[PDB]
């Protein structure tokens, strides 16, 4: 079916070259992947104490 | 009458979506906030040193006074 995971050269002249340059030279997309993990803190975590609370289960 | 397990699709919740894309940086626009917060904070750093200097000769004035000492 093919879908293709080389990107094939994003960056090309000027423009397209500083960006990937700004994100190893400093981090940015570290700092991106730092608000991933950010957000994931605040929302309730799903979790059973099991001597009072139980899980799900069938019929 | 015959019961089963029924189709249902509705929105077929998206076959293959990106989520990814470019937020709040541009690339430009973050070089003139990163360079600029920089041409800030030695303009604000040596106004300081400079009002430092006020204090300095006032300091070893004292020594210079103090004879007696």
């Amino acid at each position: 079916t093919y879908k293709y995971v080389n990107l094939r050269e994003p960056s090309m002249d000027m423009k397209s070259v500083t960006d990937r340059a700004a994100q190893t030279l400093l981090w940015t997309e570290l700092i991106r992947g730092l608000g991933m993990t950010l957000s994931y803190l605040f929302r309730e975590p799903a979790t059973i104490n099991y001597p009072f609370e139980k899980g799900p289960l069938s019929p | 009458x015959x019961x089963x397990x029924x189709x249902x699709x509705x929105x077929x919740x998206x076959x293959x979506x990106x989520x990814x894309x470019x937020x709040x940086x541009x690339g430009y626009s973050m070089f003139a906030v990163g360079i600029g917060a920089l041409l800030f904070g030695y303009w604000s750093m040596m106004k300081w040193n400079r009002e430092r200097r006020r204090l300095q000769i006032e300091d070893f004035e004292a020594r210079i006074a103090l004879m007696p000492l």
